[PDB]
RNA sequence: UCUCUUACUUUUAACCAGUGAAAUUGACCUGCCCGUGAGAGGCGGGCAUAACACAGCAAGACGAGAGACCCUAUGGAGCUUUAAUUUAUUAAUGCAAACAACCUGCAUUAAAAAUUUCGGUUGGGGCG
RNA sequence: ACUGAACUCCUCACACCCAAUUGGACCAAUCUAUCACCCUAUAGAAGAACUAAUGUUAGUAUAAGUAACAUGAAAACAUUCU
RNA sequence: GCUAAACCUAGCCCCAAACCCCACCUUACUACCAGACAACCUUAGCCAAACCAUUUACCCAAAUAAAGUAUAGGCGAUAGAAAUUGAAAUGGCGCAAUAGAUAUAGUACCGCAAGGGAAAGACAAGCAUAAUAUAGCAAGGACUAACCCCUAUACCUUCUGCAAUGAAUUAACUAGAAAUAACUUUGCAAGGAGAGCCAAAGCUAAGACCCCCGAAACCAGACGAGCUACCUAAGAACAGCUAAAAGAGCACACCCGUCUAUGUAGCAAAAUAGUGGGAAGAUUUAUAGGUAGAGGCGACAAACCUACCGAGCCUGGUGAUAGCUGGUUGUCCAAGAUAGAAUCUUAGUUCAACUUUAAAUUUGCCCACAGAACCCAAAUCCCCUU
């Protein structure tokens, strides 16, 4: 197994100059061995990815899915442990930059089938990561306008070269 | 191995079948060619060139009798007993260049290799030996360590 | 990932350690004490390969002729098969004839 | 692995071991000796080397014995080392043709025997070749002395035999009792086959009789250490009151 | 397993390293891998010919595009320069169609006035 | 190589326990055939073509090729400047310290190989030297060899050692052919 | 007809 | 044949092939003619005269035979009287 | 049942939640017409063509998984016989052996069996 | 007329486009001898090289989050009701 | 960044040496009454003979040699002596957890049973980060530029050649074993070789070369009648109505299984629902026992004998055999093509032809004339030149 995602809160940078913008603190929280597939997971924690915590919390507490209990426990202790160890000053000032889930490790079971014959039933577990970001949410990129498509279309049109010649 | 087929597999049939047709070696008839093979005498030949080439390089002493036993310790021939070797013939080859006076005791000897013999001087017996007899005079230091 | 991630632990070999020194001493025993000894009687391993060789089939014979009855029952009976096959291998198949 | 002893030679060593050690040497003599039996079934050659007519060359020829089964029944009658013949024919007698199970059995017959030495009638299942045996020897006391232990092949034949040497050893005075010449007679008549009684007490012993033998002839209740100690004390102060 | 491959690994990468840049797993499994490698290298060896094939006929699309642009036709202007003894070629020619056009005007116009 | 017995042995298809009943039909299963499962196609199955019980690999060169190659390995010892001839191996003291730092000072390889007539003569002083030293090996007259030559940078021989081994090797030139193997008696051969 | 095969069944009773 | 007898080890000789044919020591193999002794009243005086003959075998035959004895039939024999002493050997052969 | 089908209920279904198989799978960035080939999603010529879910359908994917038909093998096995080979074994007799019974050996005849084979050419088979 | 090949020429280089089969030149890794002592060399060996056996074992996919499965109702969780 | 990935000794292999309290045969592991049954008896067959029918090596009691000789033999496949001769004496160019023992264990588990029999302990694939953009074996040529342009009928194997076969994918494992000659390189040389053997340049030594998986089977010895078939002993069940002592009627329980539908990896390796037949009998059924594989049993359906019986199952012979199918793993170069005969043979093989390598030597191919039949075409053959 791997458990990296642990040792990524024990890394400490070097002490920031005072001519320095103020580097946003980075929490990362997990949770190992969820009764649950990680096909499921995926879409709540693709919900919850880029938002703030509180509008995380928000959504995952009316999700009917089971996963979002989970999810919502983790990003609690997450924000928890963002004000204790990691030194974030508001708890609301927190936004999910990642939210993945993985694979687990699974047991295999047996399925019986109708003719003496049987399929192999996995008990699937997954892993559920989270890295919070102090500060607002980044802005959602906006959408493509006809001004910047025409602008890349004649930019194309300038890149042209004469091609196979001097 | 090549495509497949018995040659391929490894099955292809024993050495000398043609495929069904009668094979060769047993559509001849049988002819007594090797019939009594085992117990037909042989005898090494001992040209006199042999003979005079051994005497001239020293490996057989003609002061002194020659049998079988000092022709094989002067390496001059070479007998196999239990290959059916009766002994050593004399064999007329070089005769009419042989100039060695000699007492030879062989076990055949041709009219002219008698002749050249006796003509230089010399004496030849034809004497025979018994297989055990011969193993014993070819190989006597073996026979005595035998403790009989 | 069919390869080690670290290196293996060294191995040392002391290439003067007494087997290694004397290896080879009294290979001319014959040649240089009178021929009362033969090289072959310095071998030292398995009482049927003494100062010989041979083909699997040749072994398994001669393993079977000079230890067969001192061999275990379940090691003589997988021997004897073992010679039955090398046997019908050798006389029956193959490229060659 | 392999072992330290050829698996044939098991038996011999265990016979020098253990019990079997303690068997008398001439009785543990007698079972190592083996003598090939007397040819019944086959034809022996007439010497040890023959000119064979097809190349004319004297070649040695050896006296390969037929393989002889013989039945429990055999064991409580006298065939004249006679017994079934277990083996397979070419039907009509060519060899290209089918290859057929075939057993060949004696003709037994029943009939009573009468023992001088043991002055008792036998009636024994025998063969004419064990009459014809009995004929040559003069006799069925004469018979089963001279005839040896291979020959015979009769656990009846051996046990008969270790009666007859028993009571010859012995002397016993129970052949013809009230009748002492007779006996003495009887004694003469069969005195150069009498040998020590304590060789004759094993005489046609089985390996298994031999050991229970051996075992009922050294089996002694312990003696109580009261015993050995008192003994043991009383030598010791004898040698007390000596010095 | 007294003599087991122990660089397998480096095997497999020589070729999965071509693979890198192909759709689906054909960059990953080396089974599917090294099938469509090969299929790589035999294109990437065929189409020497099709480079000079094509440069050739580009080369001669843009010269009828030149010389059409001064009345020639491409056979015209390319017999005429021969009967004329210039023996520039077509590589040259469109070069100097794109680069030069007043040298092309030149030459188009010799090779109509040798034509008439 | 003639003294090398391998005892690599694999378990064939036929020695590995087991493996006597067809594991399923031919037809049926969709599974592929197989009649054991211990063909060499299996997990724990026999091995096809691996080493078979202790073979030997014994052979012998003609004995007056052997004689040539202990006579090639002195010249070639004398010719590169690694063979020296000793009046005797007689030693001052049986300290291995001194043996080293003599062949040190005399410019020797880093390995010596000491030969001495026979095992019993053999001075006590250099037997105690060489006895606790590695790279100075000390052998008989009898125990000379190509390999032990070639292994030790130099070769040290006696002048006892040098007229035995003349004599040996120079017998195989002018030779009969055996007419019975040399052990036993001969007129001339001792 | 051919009977099922029914794998051994360590291979799904296993647990952490 | 046998390759390697079960009981030896060794090469086998096929003695059908030294029942029939003579190996001269260069490497020739003599035989009989086939049908040699067979129905002679019908056949023509010069048939029965090449049937009569001892006749070399080619050199594939002489292959087979060769692989099918073993080097004992392929030694120098000095019988007595052989009748095939002069025809061991081969003279003013050129390749 | 049908002309000729309809309506409703339950199950199934579809959506939400939990759990979670199987056959299958060369890789696929997986269109239509005509042609080619004896049968084309992939070849040629045309045509069409932003991108992905979901629910249906069953024309194609020579669909999947099994099976049938024919032919072959100096492959098996079974069956029947006036196929070949035997009669070891039983059952009868006969002759010897043991002095009628019983039993041994050798024959002959049967019963019961046993072992083994299935040449080649002619769409197949019959008769050839 | 031109276009038009791996044909031919051109600059340079050349052993470098048949199945079965056959001859040859090299060679990965491993072990051993002796080196090197750094990760190599010269040799000797051999369980000595896998895109393919409905191959074996294990892992994980696809089909698929599909097929399929399950707990009568309320409640004070006492109980009552269907 | 998940899943993972890696590891080294747990042990094992081949040699050498050495000869290695109580309970329990009754229903085993059951303290404690009339014994007596007590064992012995050729292996067969697979297979080779390309069928098969006689035949076809198999712990032997000193290796080597005699010798693959004498002999035997559908005299053929093959088998094969002896006389005689006389060998001395704690290790690994073994494995390192798919290996090495099956073994962490004959355990778990599977089977009624005999039997079978494991696994494992220390950034691969798959996904995620990060779905997708016209067009197409998914690449290549390219290009400023991912695509757009142009070119391009997946791989293996089997077919004459494309269709057919196999492949989800990853990792590990997984398949050319050897003699008769030859050739090459040493040694010595009319001799070689460390007895035996060969020798009219030979002899000795080395180097090079002969795969893997798969039947249906056959035989031997066990294990099986807790299913089923039949039987034996001793039991049990059969309402109600009609009829009256019934192989009676209707119809419960019970037994069965006519028809339909559902189900078709199912609840079920034969079920469910309805319908239907029998239901005091040649009935159904519990218990214990018996008959065993060429055998049993059979109200004969070749039915049944532990889910797969025109002949059970297990183990062994056994790595059966397979002229059939499939597979047969580094790089590079080179030479390399259809072809007659025989054959229980046409799915094969042997010889020839072709082919490859090495070697020796001198002619080889093409062909101008001249020349090759009487009966009554195109060309071909042959060879001075070239
Ligand atoms: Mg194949
Ligand atoms: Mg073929
Ligand atoms: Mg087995
Ligand atoms: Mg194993
Ligand atoms: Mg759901
Ligand atoms: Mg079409
Ligand atoms: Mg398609
Ligand atoms: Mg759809
Ligand atoms: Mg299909
Ligand atoms: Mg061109
Ligand atoms: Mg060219
Ligand atoms: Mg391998
Ligand atoms: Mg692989
Ligand atoms: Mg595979
Ligand atoms: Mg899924
Ligand atoms: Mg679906
Ligand atoms: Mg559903
Ligand atoms: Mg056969
Ligand atoms: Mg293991
Ligand atoms: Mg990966
Ligand atoms: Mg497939
Ligand atoms: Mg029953
Ligand atoms: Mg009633
Ligand atoms: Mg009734
Ligand atoms: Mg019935
Ligand atoms: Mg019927
Ligand atoms: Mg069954
Ligand atoms: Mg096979
Ligand atoms: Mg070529
Ligand atoms: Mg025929
Ligand atoms: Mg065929």
């Amino acid at each position: 197994i791997s458990r990296k995602w642990e040792k990524k809160n024990k890394i400490v940078y070097p002490p920031q100059l005072p001519g320095e913008p103020r580097r946003p603190a980075e929490i990362y929280h997990c949770r190992r061995q969820i009764k649950y597939s990680k096909d499921k997971m995926w879409y709540l924690a693709k919900l919850i990815r880029g938002m703030s915590i509180d509008q995380a919390l928000a959504q995952l507490e009316f999700n009917d899915k089971k996963g979002a209990k989970i999810i919502k426990e983790v990003l609690l202790e997450a924000q928890d442990m963002a004000v204790r160890d990691h030194n974030v000053e508001f708890r609301s000032n927190l936004y999910i930059a990642e939210s993945t889930s993985g694979r687990g490790q699974c047991l295999k079971r047996i399925r019986y089938h109708g003719r003496g014959r049987f399929g192999i039933m996995e008990k699937v577990y997954c892993h559920y990561f989270v890295k919070l970001v102090e500060g607002p949410p980044p802005p959602p990129e906006p959408p493509k306008t006809a001004v910047a498509h025409a602008k890349e279309y004649i930019q194309q049109l300038r890149s042209r070269t004469i091609v196979h010649t001097l | 191995r090549g495509h497949k087929g018995e040659r391929q597999r490894g099955t292809r049939p024993r050495l000398g079948f043609e495929g069904g047709q009668t094979p060769f070696y047993i559509r001849i008839p049988k002819y007594g060619f090797n019939e009594g093979h085992s117990f037909r005498r042989q005898y090494k030949p001992l040209s006199l060139n042999r003979l005079q080439y051994l005497i001239d390089l020293g490996r057989v002493d003609p002061s002194q009798p020659i049998d079988l036993t000092q022709l094989v310790n002067g390496r001059g021939v070479t007998i196999q007993p239990l290959k059916r070797d009766y002994g050593v013939q004399l064999v007329e080859e070089g005769a009419d260049t042989f100039t060695a006076k000699v007492n030879i005791e062989v076990q055949l000897a041709s009219e002219l290799a008698i002749a050249a013999i006796e003509k230089n001087g010399g004496v030849v017996t034809t004497a025979f030996y018994d297989p055990r007899s011969l193993d014993i005079v070819c190989k006597p230091v073996p026979f005595f360590l035998r403790g009989q | 990932i069919g390869i080690r991630l670290t290196l293996p632990p060294p191995k040392v070999v002391d290439r003067w350690n007494e087997k290694r020194a004397m290896f080879g001493v009294y290979d001319n025993i014959g040649i240089l004490g009178n021929f009362e000894k033969h090289p072959k009687e310095l071998i030292r391993g398995p009482i049927w390969l003494r100062g010989w060789k041979g083909n699997e089939l040749q072994r398994c014979i001669r393993k079977r002729k000079m230890v067969g009855s001192r061999m275990f029952a379940d090691d003589l009976h997988n021997l004897n098969k073992r010679i039955r096959y090398l046997y019908k291998h050798f006389n029956r198949h193959g490229k060659f004839r | 692995p392999l072992h330290k002893y050829p698996v044939w030679l098991w038996k011999r060593l265990q016979l020098r071991e253990g019990i079997c050690s303690r068997l008398p040497g001439h009785y543990l003599r007698s079972l190592e000796e083996e003598r090939t039996p007397t040819p019944v079934h086959y034809r022996p050659h007439g010497a040890k080397f023959k000119i064979n007519p097809k190349n004319g060359q004297r070649e040695r020829v050896e006296d390969v014995p037929i393989p002889i089964y013989f039945p429990p029944e055999s064991q409580r009658g006298l065939w004249g080392g006679e017994g079934w013949i277990l083996g397979q024919i070419y039907a009509n007698n060519d060899k290209l043709s089918k290859r057929l199970k075939k057993v060949w059995k004696p003709q037994l017959f029943e009939r009573e025997f009468y023992s001088e030495i043991l002055d008792k009638k036998f009636t024994v299942t025998v063969t004419m070749r064990t009459l014809d045996l009995i004929d040559e020897a003069y006799g069925l006391d004469f018979y089963i002395l001279k005839t040896p232990k291979e020959d015979l092949c009769s656990k009846f034949g051996m046990d008969l035999k270790r009666g007859m040497l028993l009571r010859l050893a012995r002397q016993d005075p129970q052949l013809h009792p009230e009748d002492p010449e007779r006996r003495a007679a009887i004694y003469d008549k069969y005195k150069e086959f009498a040998i020590p009684e304590e060789e004759a007490e094993w005489v046609g012993l089985t390996l298994e009789e031999a050991i229970e033998k051996q075992r009922l002839l050294e089996e002694k209740d312990p003696v109580p250490l009261f015993k050995i100690y008192v003994a043991e004390l009383i030598q010791q102060l004898q040698q007390q009151a000596l010095s | 397993l007294r003599n087991r491959v122990t660089d397998r690994y480096f095997r497999i990468q020589e070729v999965l390293k071509h693979a890198r840049h192909f759709r689906g797993r054909k960059n990953r499994c080396y089974r599917l891998a090294v099938r469509t490698v090969i299929r790589a290298f035999v294109k990437c060896t065929k189409a020497r010919y099709l480079k000079k094939k094509n440069m050739r006929t580009l080369w001669i699309n843009r010269i009828t595009a030149a010389s059409q642009e001064h009345g020639l036709k491409y056979p015209a202007l390319i017999g005429n320069l021969v009967k004329c003894q210039v023996e520039l070629n077509r590589k040259v020619l469109a070069d100097l169609a794109i680069y030069e056009p007043k040298t092309f005007k030149s030459l188009a116009a010799l090779a109509s006035r040798r034509r008439h | 190589n003639f003294k090398r017995i391998s005892y690599a042995k694999t378990k064939t298809r036929a020695e590995v326990r087991g493996g006597g009943r067809k594991p399923w039909p031919q037809k049926g299963t969709g599974r592929a055939r197989h009649g054991s499962i211990r063909s060499p196609l299996w997990r724990g199955g026999g091995v096809a073509h691996g080493p078979r019980g202790p073979t030997s690999y014994y052979y012998m060169l003609p004995m007056k090729v052997r004689a040539l190659g202990l006579k090639v390995a002195l010249t070639v010892k004398l010719a590169q400047d690694d063979l020296h001839i000793m009046d005797s191996l007689e030693l001052p003291t049986g300290d291995p310290q001194y043996l080293t730092e003599l062949a040190h000072y005399r410019r020797w390889g880093d390995s010596v190989l000491l030969v001495d007539l026979t095992h019993e003569e053999m001075p006590q002083s250099i037997v105690e030297a060489t006895s606790r030293l590695k790279t100075f090996n000390l052998i008989p007259a009898v125990g000379l060899n190509v390999h032990s030559m070639l292994k030790h940078q130099t070769l040290v021989l006696t002048l006892p050692t040098v007229a035995f081994l003349e004599d040996k090797l120079l017998w195989q030139d002018s030779r009969y052919r055996p007419l019975y193997p040399f052990s036993l008696p001969y007129s001339d051969f001792p | 007809f051919t009977p099922p095969i029914y794998q051994p069944k360590f291979k799904t009773e296993k647990e952490f | 044949l046998t390759y390697f007898s079960a009981r030896k080890g060794k090469r086998k000789t096929v003695k059908a092939v030294i029942d029939r044919f003579l190996r001269l020591h260069c490497g020739l193999w003599v035989r009989r003619k086939a049908g040699y002794k067979k129905k002679l009243w019908k056949k023509t005086p010069a048939r029965k005269k090449r049937l009569r003959e001892f006749v070399f075998c080619n050199k594939t035959q002489s292959k087979l035979l060769d692989k099918m004895t073993t080097s004992f039939w392929k030694r120098r024999n000095w019988y007595v009287d052989d009748p095939y002493q002069k025809y061991h050997d081969r003279t003013n052969l050129k390749v």
